[PDB]
């Protein structure tokens, strides 16, 4: 059977025992890879290897050959090619050299008529320093940490304590195979048979204290972890996971290799290294790693403990929790002056046009607030123009307010769009502006725009062109073309120009059903172009759009109602914003929605939440902003003996009942931790923390 | 990253996440508040978790001595008020319910010791209310129409709700966690297993480890055998998805 065996320095470098010997140095793939340094050959029948424990010289292997022959083969010269040879020749078991005393080499051998079993060596053919146990065969061997000479040995039949100075406590038991004696664990044996393993305890050497779980396929290594506190890695012959049964009894497995495991080597130097090699050779490096027991905290940041280590991951995309910390330290939402702003406050397209539609919420009220589908229900009067003439106070008092909703008219009831397009070019929004001049009926304007644009900052000359071609025919050249080349065009805002332009008229659905524009703009279009019966239907459709898909444009048609909850409920759902849910649902809203048991614990949440994040001061200024938008959710002091501008203020503490001005406590308690009053023991200030 | 000073059982933050409470493999549990150590307390510790602040400093601990003893905030080394040592077999883990549902410790040993305290001034008195017989998860869920629910899991999940006619409560499984809701109107449950699994409740290749939800519930820290930290997080379709991979060595 190959074994893997570290080195006991060298941290770089392991021998893997074979039918030839190999050192190898970590730098084959072991991972890292192993570079092949020596290769000795010449002690064939190997069946027992242990390293030199003193350091010089390094790199020397007792190789136990299979006539008992020890051979201190050099994978101080006098020390190599040393051949120890036995009184009678018999297999060599186990070799172990004590940790003490590095020069001993006890080994230990097979039966014999009368020829001892458990040779203790003297490193220095040669003759035993030590002969104990007779008549035996001596299957494993581990010289005690602690005593310079007690070497536990695994006979036969019994797991016999051999005392050099005398030359033995027995207990007569079947697991006398593969002895380890745990480092930190002094007092604790380990020994396997056949597929069990069992632990002892030296100081009450009568009975295995613990009888670990019987694998199916006989053990084949087991040893002790000197990296952790006590790790009985119990390798299981034809497995490919090592069974690492922590005796601390919590048992793991780890399989680091597809195939069969023949041996594995914990590092004695490196934490908890696994060295394994597979009968094909296949040296893997693997690693164990303590369990992780993560736990997020506020500001998100995940403190791994692998070990006796804290990894603070310290938020090592712009998640939710992390979006918000930043909007609330710039005073998101609650700026309420310029809510057109509160986006730029925010450092998103949903919420650029939510800001906006509640800002012209918040503009017109300095049924609105019921959202455009309700305005619309109640909207008569509407004619359907059959050609486009090109050149608005025509319209009803209900789609006049949506104009205002959606932006495209100032506050009042001025008939214009030129406003608008005047502010739009100043944005630089060169294709809207024509869109939404277009969509007043009015070409050249839209011309003009797209002229001067393209003067500035060329291929809006060439739109302009193509523009200024609209003609009605119905099997007309251009919208035979135009229908089907608009298509190929990259802004949508063109796009929909002549999609509107090449529709016939009564059924523009190439333009109301464009989600790359605006829903502000497409709805200003439908109040415009749209007779109440179509108006109310698509409404309908759209805001149902929104409502599902969680949008936050969609607060211009659902408005602050109770749709505007299940809209703004799909937002949550779909992203979990109760930031933005909590100031939107505050603003205007009224009392009956704002009862809502939604609406009220979205509130709950964001108060909670910012709590987490140690933000009471922000949360303070949430509380006043709510409290006014929603009114249904509303002796003398020890030092100066003055009976009852913050030094004023009266403290009273909790548990002694004693204090008073604010300016006298806190200069007593600036540098003495007591309460200043006599015979009193309670520290006021330091007992709250 | 950094690996500030410090076999650590299981290691937890506050409601604030100021301070965290870290039991150590040698049965002692520490309060480290640059954390470092400010209590230590021999412990009795498989899990400390702390408590609302609202309702006290509480840290419950979890022990393999069929006991879930709680220390309670006494200015440093606290003092046990209370010692929830009731149960027959090895408190798995201690973790406390939300707020809104009063001072309630739960240890899935099988039995839930649902530990009630009538007086939050004196939580000396522990009183099992409710008694359901590896993993103990409480829903945050403080609505009016959202009934509290406590999560049991197997060495999986079964989610037991009080429910107000009666007034009564009614691959294996590692660590399971709900995450926060914030007004949501579906549950997301993340189960430590072979796998890792996200389901959702609306009315590493390996043995995963203590799995944690952030403070808003969208971005996951699921850990196992392979010895890396790997954080998820949802997806543009709503979907779980990976967000990022920490070395738990700190590399
Ligand atoms: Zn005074
Ligand atoms: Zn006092
Ligand atoms: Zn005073
Ligand atoms: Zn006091």
């Amino acid at each position: 059977k190959p074994d893997i065996l570290w080195a006991p320095h060298h941290v770089d470098r392991f021998v893997v025992c074979d039918s030839e010997l190999s050192l190898y140095h970590v730098e084959l793939r072991l991972s890292s890879a192993a570079t092949l340094l020596s290769i000795n050959s010449d002690t064939p029948y190997m069946k027992c290897v242990a390293w030199y424990l003193n350091y010089d010289p390094e790199c020397l292997l007792a190789v136990g050959q299979a006539n008992g022959r020890v051979v201190l083969t050099s994978l101080f010269k006098d020390l190599i090619g040393k051949e120890f040879v036995p009184k009678h020749a018999r297999q060599c078991n186990t070799l172990a050299w004590n940790p003490l005393d590095s020069n001993w080499l006890a080994a230990g051998l097979d039966k014999h008529r009368a020829d001892f079993s458990v040779l203790i060596w003297d490193i220095c053919v040669t003759k035993p320093l030590y002969e104990l146990g007779q008549n035996d065969a001596c299957l494993s061997l581990c010289w005690l940490p602690r005593d310079q000479k007690l070497l536990l040995a695994g006979m036969h039949r019994n797991l016999a304590i051999f005392d050099l100075r005398n030359t033995k406590m027995f207990v007569n038991t079947k697991a006398v195979q593969g002895v380890t004696v745990d480092p930190y664990f002094h007092d604790r044996v380990a020994s396997f048979y056949e597929g069990q393993v069992a632990i002892w305890d030296l100081r009450k050497f009568e009975k295995p204290v613990l009888t670990l779980t019987e694998q199916p396929k006989p053990l084949t290594k087991v040893a002790w972890c000197p990296t952790r506190t006590g790790l009985l890695a119990t390798l299981t012959r034809d497995s490919n996971i090592i069974r690492l049964y922590d005796m601390q009894i919590i048992e793991r497995s780890v399989q680091p290799c597809d195939n069969y495991i023949a041996s594995f080597a914990w590092h004695p130097t490196s934490q908890n290294r696994m060295i394994v090699v597979t009968p094909n050779r296949t040296m893997s490096d693997f690693t164990v790693f303590e369990r992780i027991s993560l736990a997020w905290s506020p500001i998100t940041s995940l403190m791994w403990a692998c070990g006796r280590h804290l990894y603070e991951c310290t938020e090592e995309e712009k998640d939710i929790a992390t979006k918000m910390r930043l909007r609330a330290l710039s005073r998101y939402g609650l700026d309420t002056e310029q809510v057109w702003r509160n986006h730029i406050l925010a450092g998103d397209p949903q919420l650029k046009s939510l800001w906006y539609t509640l800002h012209f919420m918040k503009q017109y009220t300095e049924l609105v607030y019921a959202g455009i589908k309700s305005i619309v229900k109640s909207s008569l009067g509407m004619v359907e123009s059959s050609r486009h003439n090109w050149s608005i106070q025509n319209l009803n008092e209900e789609r006049i307010l949506a104009l205002q909703l959606c932006g495209w008219i100032k506050k009042g009831t001025d008939v214009d769009v030129g406003p608008f397009l005047n502010s739009l070019v100043q944005e630089g929004e060169w294709e809207r502006a024509a869109a939404v001049a277009l969509f007043n009926l009015d070409i050249r304007r839209a011309i003009q725009i797209l002229n001067e644009g393209a003067s500035s900052e060329l291929n809006l000359n060439v739109v302009a062109m193509a523009l200024s071609g609209y003609t009605d025919e119905k099997n007309s050249l251009w919208r035979e073309m135009c229908s089907t080349l608009r298509l190929q065009l990259n802004n949508p805002y063109l796009c929909v120009m002549f999609a509107f332009l090449t529709s016939e008229t009564g059924s523009y659905d190439g333009v109301l059903y464009e989600n790359k524009v605006a829903v502000r703009d497409r709805v200003a279009f439908a109040c415009k172009f749209l007779s109440d019966t179509q108006l109310n239907r698509y409404i309908e459709k759209l805001t149902n759009e929104m409502k599902e898909a969680g949008n936050l444009e969609g607060i211009l048609l659902t408005g602050l109602t109770k749709d505007g909850v299940d809209l703004m409920e799909s937002y949550v759902d779909r992203t979990g914003d109760v930031q933005t849910a909590s100031y939107c649902m505050l603003q205007g809203s009224p009392l009956d929605v704002l009862k809502d048991e939604r609406v009220q614990y979205w509130i709950e949440n964001y108060r909670n939440l910012l709590d987490a994040w140690r933000f009471w001061h922000k949360r303070a200024e949430f509380d006043i902003h709510r409290s006014k938008l929603d009114p249904s959710s509303k002796p003398r002091c020890a030092l100066c003996l003055i009976n009852m501008q913050f030094n004023n203020w009266f403290t009273w503490c909790h548990n002694c009942r004693h204090g008073g001005h604010a300016g006298h406590m806190l200069s007593w308690f600036r540098d003495h931790a007591e309460c200043p009053v006599s015979a009193c023991t309670c520290k006021c200030m330091q007992l709250d923390t | 990253a950094r690996s500030i000073a410090a076999l650590i059982h299981d290691v937890s933050f506050d409601f604030h996440g100021r301070r965290m409470a870290t039991c150590s493999s040698d049965q002692s549990v520490k309060v480290w508040d640059d954390w470092h150590c400010t209590a230590s307390w021999k412990t009795h510790v498989w899990r400390v978790t702390w408590a609302h602040p609202e309702f006290g400093q509480v840290l419950a601990s979890c022990s393999f001595d069929r006991t879930a003893a709680v220390w309670e905030e006494i200015v440093s080394h606290w003092v046990k008020r209370t010692t929830l040592v009731d149960s027959r077999t090895s408190v798995t883990d201690v973790k406390f319910a939300p707020k809104h549902m009063g001072l309630m410790l739960a240890t899935c040993s099988g039995i839930v010791r649902i530990y009630e305290a009538p007086d939050v001034m004196n939580l000396s008195q522990w009183s099992l209310q409710h008694e359901i017989s590896s993993c103990i998860s409480w829903n945050p869920s403080s609505s009016r129409a959202h009934s509290p629910m406590i999560a049991v899991g197997s060495d999986k999940v079964q989610i037991f709700e009080y429910n107000e006619n009666t007034r009564k409560y009614a691959d294996p499984v590692h660590d399971i966690a709900f995450a926060p809701n914030l007004g949501r109107s579906f549950h997301i449950l993340a189960i430590a297993t072979k796998d890792v699994r996200i389901f959702t409740l609306k009315p590493h290749n390996s043995q995963v480890w203590r799995v944690s939800w952030n403070i808003t519930g969208t971005v996951l820290a699921s850990s196992g055998d392979d010895g890396c930290v790997r954080l998820w997080k949802a997806n543009y379709m709503d979907n779980w998805k990976c967000t990022g991979i920490l070395k738990g060595n700190g590399s």
